[PDB]
């Protein structure tokens, strides 16, 4: 899903 | 064990396993979407990174890098032998996949624009999950619940295929990336550990903390399509020790439910 990617690309 | 229930329950920790037969699509998984601090096996991931600037680029592979003592960090064990003498590009790319050296992984992304290039050209062939976050040697604490530097094995192996199977290089590159693979000497007893005799096997290994113990790679039989295999282990204690055995064992039990 658009999350899913959008999780991958976050700053921690 | 024989199952990767039985296997995971035998050894403790949390097994993850993604195999694809490349005959069939058919998948063999164990927690496949779950996400796994790589290690080293993001040198894969690297190495074609590198091999595909160097499409761009010309000559790059046969670029002589040279660079000083200072520039190494833990487990180095080849870039150490070469400040006098520099290395290549491709040299250095071999040596971080077949031996996990940490400086020259370190000198490939300086070379193409750090961790975030990395996780860039994850993203330039289809892998929307890989994050590479910290530089070598950080990026093996393989902390619980840190999304920093993870995959899942599911999407390690869609990105080996494409990589080694697939055109995500043209054929000259991809067939050097093969040679890479297939040339690890850091993984006697883990995936080539569990494949039938006359299979061919390319491969990369990871290592980290939380006995974290890791490989991923692509399998030839002779007279069957080629098997793609990723698999990710990590243990509850930040102490614990890496168990080669349980990568071997994963290996067989993914090939006898493919067979």
């Amino acid at each position: 899903a658009a999350r899913d990617a959008a999780v991958s690309d976050a700053a921690a | 064990p024989a199952s990767f229930a039985a296997l995971e329950r035998a050894a403790g920790g949390r097994l993850g396993v993604c195999a694809i037969d490349t005959a069939t699509g058919r998948r063999t998984l164990h927690r496949a979407d779950e996400r796994f601090p790589f290690c080293s096996t993001f040198k894969a991931m690297l190495g074609a990174a590198v091999l595909a600037q160097s499409v761009a680029h010309p000559g790059l592979l046969q670029q002589r890098v040279t660079y000083g003592r200072s520039d190494l960090v833990s487990y180095s064990p080849v870039t150490e032998r070469h400040v006098d003498t520099g290395m290549t590009v491709a040299e250095l790319c071999a040596a971080t996949i077949q031996y996990s050296d940490s400086t020259a992984a370190n000198e490939l992304m300086k070379l193409i624009g750090g961790p975030a290039a990395v996780t860039a050209y994850a993203r330039s062939i289809g892998d929307d999950t890989f994050r590479l976050d910290r530089w070598e040697t950080e990026l093996n604490t393989a902390l619980p619940g840190d999304l920093r530097d993870t995959t899942t094995p599911a999407a390690m192996a869609a990105s080996l295929r494409v990589l080694v199977l697939g055109d995500a290089l043209p054929a000259a590159q991809r067939a050097q990336l093969i040679e890479w693979l297939r040339g690890n000497k850091v993984g006697d007893k883990r995936i080539r550990a569990g494949v039938p005799t006359g299979w061919r096997v390319g491969d990369k290994t990871g290592t980290g903390d939380y006995g974290t113990t890791n490989d991923a790679g692509v399998l030839w039989p002779p007279s069957r399509a080629p098997i793609v295999l990723a698999v990710y282990y990590t243990q509850t204690r930040a102490d614990a020790k890496a168990k080669d055995d349980v990568i071997a064992t994963a290996t067989r039990i993914a090939i006898a439910t493919l067979g």
